[PDB]
């Protein structure tokens, strides 16, 4: 080895349906093979309505989401009115455009609710790439939280079963990828704004959704 | 007259009106009284407000841990200064590991003051300062002037009225000088002082500004009820 | 990014009960060639503080017009430049310490190895250890080089921990500082017989000792090797 | 780099620089915004000592800012084309970063803030120019209508004039208009603005430029002909 | 001519006491500080009444805890605004906390002196800073373009200032309502103003620990104008 | 410290004029004759050489200068103004042409270059107008033979011939009775002798007349040999004794 | 080519109780195999009830400190001698480490104290900024050591009640200062005996609401 | 310092005027007086030199009409000085406008472009306005042949006729009299001369005191060729509309 190992963070996902958004993401980071923590918020919350979504190095989507903030109170302050999803994501690419080719790492997922755009997500990452978007998953286990999703994804999704599905879909990442795992952080965006449904553990998560989904079959139970 | 249109002209008799002008915002302002003993120095402020419902404006302002100042004139300008010093303070305390000598202090303040009296464009500063502090050769007070004079002295006051206070010093010399290892008889020499420079006016609790420092004693400022003591 | 050119070698230095030694050869060598031989390595700042220099000469002689420039500085406007307000072994030290760590900043390092040496005004001793990257350390025996790794054992056999120093005198520190000399002499091969060495106390001040050698050498027992193995004559 | 503070205070706390830049304003040809029910509409002077005009060259007193945001103005006409020059950037730098045009507000507060950075810098004087912003922010159907001045002040209005006689046209507004009840239609609309310039123009043949600007960046302007129909209806209309 | 940082014969700045001047011919503004909250009103003043006075903004938000009322040359408090909100959230990127009411007046003021020959002349133009934090609590600013500020218990800025100064004077005390502020804001406006104070001539505005800053609906002033009527009738 | 002065030191003034521009033409007014005369096969430039002191070598001092091999220049006015933009004009001569095209700028383009340098001299910050005018003469393959004068304002005239300075309305007058289309260079020579004559007080010899001409070209002042198509310099300055051999016959 | 950084070795350990927190960190310093110092401390009382260490390459550690410290000290200047609460020393140090990202410093930060409800905190971060609170963190040479016997001892990881099988966990509850020294102490002991980089001397800082206190331990010096 | 002898250039009166631009168009009002008229199928820019000496070179002169590119030429009014620098980046601009959008630039772009930088000496920099009006005659294929009018202040009009210089009041008089719209370039060459005749303070106009120049699609199919014109072509076109 030779270079600082820094943190490297998260499998996140989310994705729009007929009840708004919903946002998943797991909690661990790591340091090469070293699990460095488990308990690392990779969801911003930026104001009531908006969300970002951290993957890849920590600290800088860490700092440049919590910048990015910063930039949207200035907005409001500045425009009386709460900034777009489209502009709060945009401000965030143009930002790390000026820094392309110096070494930034970020997957970053900019999740909101506003009048006039509605429901809206914004994949945003550090080689500069901004799309919009219904689906989206950014992290090392990406792959892992895309078969799940995919394959059960629906728009006319309820509330209950939407939570659970990008849930499990980090759980079944969680579970395959080494580099993904500890907590899964659960958030659901509507008209009024973001709602948390809680930090789930995988160490009991994965036990009660094996015996209650009958799932899992390949590991001993 | 005709010499007074910027700092860089001299009068035919040779003097510098506009920093003689920047000299005279310092009598308009409130009066503040610094002195020293051999083991502290303390620095002695009346405070002065806008009316009844303002509040009291700040005289003294801390530079270091064994440094401070109390101001007379402009306000803004003795933040500026007081800044350079904290910077000053500063970087002698991260590149050397070292306590900045007062004296050093006041030739800093004099260097700076100057480079504004000799160049088109700039303006002198208007404050006068009372530099107190306590370094390795024991207390230590300073009075700085914007045409760039700084004198050490055992005891001095500047502002409005300041000769009444200036005079009881140069009397209570010998008495005050001798005041060691007793910070709060050296304050109320102090209170004592700048009660000859009250007109009307009297010392009350939220009107008093005391500011110390010494041996065993970082400099810290006294207001409020902490003042009440002294009255 | 720099490569050192004419370079000098260890430098070893201990605290005892009322000061600190410190020790430095007088060689400056130009890779294998051992060019000069007249290079001092410890250059004193006042009359209580010693700092001794390894690595990169050309570094070390603007390190020393630095420490020059510095005193006069200090004298600049201040009554009490011989007295309260004269120049410490640590304000020496933390100056060279900034210097190091900001050039080693800019990629373009002086490339020595320092141990300042000295006794502060109120009569503690003084000894700290820095080099080209800004690392900084102290110990009550420092050493650089190869002093690092055959000087430092020896030193520590006296001073292993802080209660020791008052229970070593001076005689007991310069005699453990000198047979350190004499066994890199045997083991370092870019190392000279001749050094000085210096001795800061807290009574008897500053005692320079220059144009010393490395003596009660022990030799005589190579006649009696022969061979690499087996051969008998 | 020339420094000289040009915009300075007096003893009795006039910045003169600013106050004779408004006078520039005064001297130049009048211009009026009314905003109806559902439309805007920018009426211009053009003063008649000049014949032998090519009127297809020379440029135009409405300036477009962008496709739904229109500027007009009073003053010194060299001056308007670099608040314009300015206006159209920041319109389309706008557009760029937030992915929505400007509101009628921001273009307004924009234009504003350049006019007041030329009262405080060094080595420049104020802009000789008042201009009337009028337009339709994105989505919306609410009419906005903003002035800005030299020193930098702007505010919204349901009606304004500026430039010379802007006082007399003012007046006519002031009482003409309703704030319980503005102009129905766009016909209503340009009639007031054309009524009142003509207390103040002189003849109603090539003297009178009408803009009309209407939601969703649907903007026109009048022609000749068009303008001097409503010309030729008020004058008979006026001899009762 | 002459320069623009020049001293009197008095020991002043020309070009900063000929600003103090520009400050007394703006439209008057009103702060008063309580436990329960500061408020801050200002007389809108439209030249013309084709002018929309809801668009006439001289009180404006610096950030949650921090609000701001405006009087003299208000075109030149644009940029003291936005580096007030600029100092404002970037002091809470640094540290993830809100920044002191004092501090933030600092900063303001910094910005007042930074002129010569930096920009070319002093601001027209004087704030008065309200807020709230944890240490000081409920605060009352006036920030002046000769770089000083002083605290205010009550402050009035503008034309009518020295007739409100002396009417708050007699009407402030320490044990004030957030209400009893409210009504004596208007009360003393409607006193120093030329045309009539209603709604739509006049703004009030206020910032609480609970609910932040906020100004005030022309329904909800109206209510506390009518209100007001009917109490200084009832005696 | 530092230049402050970057504003205008020549401004209009209420009547239109440019104060400075016009103080500085009153100083060319002053200055000591100077002429130039254009001939069918060449052209003649000369001005009289007022010593400051008999002490003085007026050798050394050069009020005709050459700025190209096929360019020269006199002046009336401010003779150290005229010594910079003679240093300025042929620097100028290099970087602004012929270090970009490898051949020496035509007459016409080169005073152009000097008439933007006085120009600037009479808007840019902090400095006043050049105090002469020139008189620059010289020959390009596609114009031949040229003329032209220089004034404060950078404002530059085309002559058949001219006069500046001292008594130039009265050599202007002299040459428009003496001057055809016919006259070949010899006769132009004979003629700015004649005129300069007039305008000189003192003592009219090769000593105190300095005069060159714009005319054939000159192998044997070239320096080398070897190629063909370099034929040496058009401009040359006549000796002390070449003047006098003419005002025997004159 | 000149390599800018070092590795100066040692390991440091934070852990929070209820009223408390503990910084802890051995006072070996080293360079490849050589002992620069046996006692050279690296963690530091910053003022405002907050200890910090930043360990790793200690040039860069030492000038990370050092600023740290300046910032506290102008925090109080520039805003009237508040007290800055860990939480916005946390954000502060972010913001010095990210600074130098595309140069950084080579260290791995902890600081301890307590939050602004008095109960105890520790804050680390990696070498470009990225900071999260938490109850317990190891960090430098022996961090992937000492860390996993944290889990298991401090937030009783991988621990269930007896005879409930293995379905209700160990109940989490605060450490008393006197039970997190003894897990202090015997980490490091531990540590010293597999790790290299690790022994001399052990230095702990416990801050309560009183103020600081410190303590020392002999470690292994082999 | 130095603030004692700065003029302040860029200024306003108490009247809301200009100062310095004022009395840049008090300087322009002496100068030689030119003229611009745009007929249908052409233009023709009419030039009076100022009170010419015969000892000058008139053929290979250039005082009033200069080329800007291949389709704009301009007629000075003013320092001729200050006009250079102007033109010099006149044609510098032009090239980059068809070195960008490989089309040649049109006439209005190169004007404001030009107006835009006289401007900016009124507004900033504390420099003398350039004592300079122009007028532009060009052709492109959006609006085909037109005339334009700048001035130091950098404001700009368009034209069908106009004057600049001397006598611009009796000339806009007699130009506004008998100028029509179906007009000719051949008739628009009589009307520039005839007007310069009458307007002139010369005893009488001659062709060695005059600078010609015609801007006509009278190329062979579908292009415009410029024609400034010569001394003997001046005398002729004299001679032929029978002023001499
Ligand atoms: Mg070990």
């Amino acid at each position: 080895d030779c270079k600082i190992k820094i943190a490297h963070g998260t499998t996140t996902l989310a994705f729009r349906f007929q009840g708004g958004i919903i946002v998943a993401v797991d909690s661990r980071a790591t340091a090469g093979n070293w699990v460095a923590s488990q308990t690392v918020k990779a969801v911003i919350e930026i104001n009531p309505f908006l969300l970002g979504t951290m993957a890849g190095g920590a600290a800088d989507c860490q700092f440049w989401e919590t910048w990015l903030g910063s930039q949207c109170r200035l907005h409001e302050l500045r425009e009386k009115e709460r900034i777009s999803v489209a502009a709060a994501s945009k401000i965030l690419s143009n930002l790390v455009y000026q820094y392309k080719g110096a070494g930034l790492s970020m997957g970053t997922m900019i999740c909101g609710y506003t009048r006039k755009e509605g429901p809206t997500i914004y994949y945003v990452d550090s080689d500069g790439t901004r799309l919009k978007g219904d689906i989206f998953c950014v992290g090392s286990g990406q792959t892992f939280a895309y078969g799940v999703l995919d394959s059960n994804y629906k728009w006319d999704l309820s509330v209950e079963d939407a939570l659970y599905l990008g849930k499990r879909s980090i759980l079944a990442a969680a579970h395959r990828d080494a580099y993904s795992g500890g907590s899964v952080n659960l958030y659901h965006v509507t008209e009024d704004g973001w709602i948390y449904h809680g930090n789930h553990d995988v160490g009991e998560l994965f036990w009660k959704v094996k015996e209650e989904e009958g799932s899992f079959n390949n590991v001993i139970g | 007259n005709n010499y007074d249109g910027d700092t860089v002209t001299f009068s035919p008799t040779g003097r510098l009106f506009q920093v003689e002008y920047a000299l005279e915002a310092i009598k308009q302002g409130s009066v503040t009284v610094g002195l020293r003993s051999n083991t502290h120095a303390v620095l002695v402020a009346l405070k002065r407000n806008a009316d009844e419902l303002s509040s009291y404006q700040k005289k003294i302002i801390k530079c270091d841990e064994h440094m401070g100042l109390s101001l007379a004139g402009l306000a803004p300008d003795a933040r500026v200064l007081s800044n350079y010093l904290r910077q000053q303070c500063n970087y002698s305390s991260l590149v050397f590991n070292r306590k900045l000598a007062v004296e050093r202090a006041g030739h800093l303040l004099c260097d700076k003051a100057q480079k504004n009296t000799q160049s088109y464009g700039g303006r002198p500063y208007g404050v006068g300062l009372l530099i107190i502090g306590y370094d390795k050769s024991g207390a230590h007070l300073l009075e700085f002037q914007p045409s760039g004079n700084v004198t050490e002295l055992y005891g001095t006051a500047i502002g409005a009225r300041s000769q009444g206070a200036k005079t009881y010093l140069e009397r209570t010399l010998d008495t005050f000088i001798k005041i060691d290892g007793n910070p709060d008889e050296l304050i109320k020499a102090g209170v004592e002082a700048i009660s000859q420079s009250l007109r009307d006016e009297s010392l009350t609790v939220d009107n008093l500004s005391i500011a110390i420092v010494g041996k065993d004693t970082p400099f810290t400022i006294y207001d409020g009820e902490a003042v009440a003591k002294y009255i | 990014t720099q490569q050192p050119i004419v370079t000098g070698t260890s430098v070893i230095s201990m605290k005892y009960d009322n000061g600190v030694i410190i020790a430095a050869d007088n060689l400056g060598s130009y890779g294998s060639l051992l060019r000069f031989n007249g290079v001092e390595r410890l250059i004193p700042v006042g009359d209580n503080t010693v700092v001794g220099i390894s690595g990169d000469i050309s570094d070390m002689q603007h390190i020393e017009r630095l420490l020059k420039d510095l005193v006069t500085e200090n004298a600049y406007d201040n009554p009490l430049a011989d007295a309260e307000e004269a120049l410490e072994p640590s304000y020496i030290f933390e100056y060279l310490a900034t210097v190091m760590y900001q050039r080693r900043s800019k990629m373009n390092p002086l490339w020595n190895a320092i141990i300042v040496a000295g006794v502060q005004s109120n009569g503690d001793q003084f000894l700290r250890y820095v080099n080209l990257l800004g690392v900084t350390y102290s110990s009550p025996t420092l050493a650089t080089g190869f002093g690092a790794h055959m000087a430092n054992p020896l030193l520590r056999k006296v001073v292993d921990r802080e209660s020791d120093i008052p229970k070593t005198t001076v005689q007991v520190a310069e005699e453990a500082i000198v047979n350190a000399m004499r066994v890199l002499y045997y083991r370092d091969a870019r190392s000279s017989r001749n050094f000085s060495l210096a001795i800061i106390d807290k009574n008897t001040g500053l005692t320079f000792k220059k144009n010393l050698q490395v003596e009660n050498m022990k030799w005589d027992f190579a006649k009696d090797i022969k061979g690499y193995g087996t051969q008998k004559i | 780099g020339y420094d000289r503070a040009l915009s300075i205070f007096s003893p009795d706390g006039h910045i003169f620089q600013v106050e004779y830049a408004l006078e520039a304003v005064k001297r130049g040809t009048c211009a009026v915004g009314v905003k109806g029910k559902n439309c805007v509409v920018l009426g211009c002077e053009r003063r008649s000592t000049l014949k032998l005009q090519d009127t297809r060259i020379t440029p135009s007193k409405v300036s477009k800012i962008d496709s739904h945001v229109v500027l007009s103005f009073s003053g010194l006409n060299a001056d308007s084309r670099i608040l314009i020059e300015k206006a159209r950037v920041e319109a389309q730098s706008h557009r760029l970063t937030l992915e929505d045009p400007v509101t009628v507000e921001y273009l307004t507060r924009y234009v504003a803030g350049v006019q007041q950075r030329y009262t405080q810098s060094g080595g420049v004087r104020p802009f000789g120019v008042s201009t009337l912003i009028a337009g339709f922010d994105p989505r919306d159907d609410e009419p906005k209508l903003y002035q800005t001045e030299p020193s930098g002040i702007y505010s919204s209005w349901s009606a304004q004039t500026i430039g010379r006689n802007s006082k007399t046209v003012r007046e006519f507004l002031e009482k003409n208009y309703d704030r319980k009840e503005p102009p129905a239609t766009v016909e209503e609309c340009v009639k007031l603005t054309v009524r009142s310039l003509l207390e103040v123009v002189q003849t109603g043949a090539k003297n009178i430029e009408i803009t009309v600007v209407k939601p969703d960046s649907d903007i026109v302007a009048l022609s000749s002909e068009e303008i001097n129909q409503y010309v030729t209806q008020i004058e008979q209309e006026k001899q009762e | 001519d002459r320069g623009v940082s020049t001293f009197s014969p008095e020991g002043r700045l020309f070009q900063v006491e000929y600003s103090l001047e520009a400050i007394k011919l703006g439209s008057t503004a009103i702060g008063i500080a309580t436990k329960e909250g500061v408020v801050l009103g200002v007389e809108k003043r439209a030249t013309s009444p084709l002018l929309e006075s809801d668009s006439i903004e001289k009180i404006v938000e610096i950030d949650r805890h921090i609000g701001c009322a405006m009087s003299g040359l208000t075109a030149d408090a644009r940029s003291m605004i936005e580096h007030a909100r600029t100092a404002a959230v970037t002091h809470n990127l640094y540290y993830d906390e809100d920044i002191n009411v004092e501090s933030l007046t600092q900063s303001v003021c910094d910005l007042a002196l930074r002129f010569g020959e930096l920009m070319s002349r002093p601001f027209g133009v004087a704030l008065l800073i309200a807020g709230h934090d944890a240490d000081d609590g409920y605060q009352l600013f006036h920030a002046e373009p000769s770089g000083t500020f002083y605290r205010y218990n009550a402050k009035a800025i503008g034309s009518g200032s020295e007739g409100a100064q002396a009417e708050l004077l007699n009407e402030w005390h320490s044990s004030l309502t957030l209400k009893e502020a409210e009504l004596l804001v208007l009360k003393i406006l409607k006193q120093v103003m030329e045309e009539k104070l209603d709604e739509n001539n006049a703004q009030l505005s206020c910032i609480t620990k609970q609910d932040g800053f906020k100004i005030y609906d022309n329904e909800k002033t109206a209510e506390l104008i009518k209100e007001l009527k009917e109490k200084e009738a009832a005696e | 410290m530092t230049d402050r002065y970057s504003f205008s030191l020549t401004t209009f003034s209420p009547s239109g004029k440019l104060g400075q521009i016009d103080y500085a033409l009153t100083a060319v007014k002053q200055g000591v004759t100077s002429l130039g005369i254009k001939a069918t096969n060449g052209v003649v430039i000369a001005t009289e050489k007022k010593s400051s002191s008999p002490l003085a070598m007026s050798e050394t001092l050069s009020k005709v200068s050459l700025l190209t091999p096929d360019i020269g220049a006199v002046y009336s006015g401010m003779g150290p103004d005229y010594r910079v933009l003679v240093d300025k004009s042929r620097k100028v001569a290099h970087t602004s042409y012929k270090r970009i095209y490898g051949e020496y700028p035509p007459t016409k383009l080169l005073v152009s270059e000097v008439a933007k340098i006085m120009q600037e001299a009479t808007q840019s910050g902090g400095v006043r107008p050049f105090g002469v005018s020139l008189l620059i003469a010289g020959h390009d393959e596609f114009n031949g033979f040229s003329l032209y004068q220089v004034d404060p304002s950078g404002s530059y005239f085309p002559w058949k011939a001219t006069a500046i300075g001292k008594g130039s309305v009265a050599a202007k007058t002299f040459l428009e009775k003496r001057w055809n289309d016919e006259l070949e260079l010899e006769d132009a020579i004979h003629i700015a002798l004649l005129t300069l004559k007039e305008s000189v007080e003192g003592e009219f010899n090769g000593d105190t007349i300095e005069l060159a001409i714009i005319g054939d070209e000159n192998p044997d002042l070239l320096g080398y040999t070897g190629i063909p198509t370099d034929k040496g310099p058009r401009f040359r300055k006549l000796t002390s004794q070449e003047i006098n051999d003419r005002l025997e016959a004159l | 080519q000149f390599n800018p950084y070092g590795d100066n070795g040692g390991t440091i350990l934070g852990i929070a109780g209820e009223d408390f927190a503990v910084l802890a960190g051995d006072t070996r310093n080293i360079t490849d195999y050589s002992i620069n110092s046996r006692y050279e401390p690296k963690v530091f009382d910053c003022g405002d009830n907050i200890v910090m260490s930043a360990n790793g390459f200690a040039a860069d550690g030492d000038a990370l400190v050092k600023r740290f410290k300046n910032s506290v000290k102008w925090y109080h200047f520039d805003h009237n001698d508040k007290k800055l609460s860990i939480n916005s020393a946390a954000r502060n140090i972010q913001h010095l480490l990210y600074g130098k990202r595309f140069f950084p410093y080579y260290v791995h930060t902890i600081i301890a104290g307590l939050d602004e409800d008095g109960k105890g905190a520790v804050y680390s971060f990696d070498p470009v900024g990225s900071y999260e609170r938490e109850q317990c963190r190891a960090g430098g040479a022996a961090a992937s050591l000492i860390m996993p016997f944290l889990d298991n001892q401090v937030n009783f990881k991988n621990q269930y009640e007896p005879g409930t099988n293995g379905k209700v966990k160990k109940p989490l509850k605060y450490l008393s200062v006197e039970e997190v020294i003894k897990l202090v102490r015997d980490s490091f002991t531990s540590a010293t005996e597999r790790h290299i980089q690790v022994g001399d001397g052990l230095e702990i800082l416990i801050v309560t609401k009183d103020g600081v206190r410190k303590e020392f331990y002999e470690l292994k010096r082999d | 310092g130095s603030r004692r002898y700065d003029s302040r250039t860029t200024i306003f009166s108490p009247e809301g005027r200009l100062y310095q631009v004022e009395y840049a168009l008090e300087s322009i009002s002496h100068a030689g007086t030119a003229i611009g008229i745009m007929a249908s199928d052409g233009i023709v820019l009419a030039a009076e030199r100022k009170v010419t000496s015969t000892l000058l070179e008139q053929d290979t002169s250039t005082e009033k009409l200069y080329k800007l590119n291949d389709k704009i030429a301009v007629a000075v009014a003013g320092l001729t000085a200050d006009a250079e620098i102007l033109i010099n980046t006149a044609r510098i601009h032009a090239q980059n406008y068809l070195k960008t959008y490989n089309e040649d630039i049109p006439v209005e772009i190169l004007v404001r472009r030009l107006s835009d930088i006289k401007q900016g000496y009124t507004q900033h920099g504390g420099l003398r306005p350039f004592g300079v009006s122009f007028i532009y005659a060009g052709y492109d294929d959006r609006y085909g042949y037109q005339l334009y009018t700048s001035n130091p202040s950098g404001n700009y009009t368009g034209w069908k006729a106009i004057s600049v210089g001397a006598n611009t009041s009796a000339a806009q008089t007699l130009l506004q009299m008998d100028y029509k719209d179906d007009m000719k370039v051949d008739d628009a060459i009589e009307l520039a001369l005839k007007t310069l005749s009458k307007t002139t303070d010369s005893s009488a106009l001659t062709y060695d005191r005059l600078e010609f120049a015609t801007i006509r699609k009278g190329a062979n199919d579908g292009e415009v060729y410029q024609k400034i014109f010569k001394p003997q072509e001046i005398k002729d076109i004299l001679v032929k509309t029978g002023i001499t």
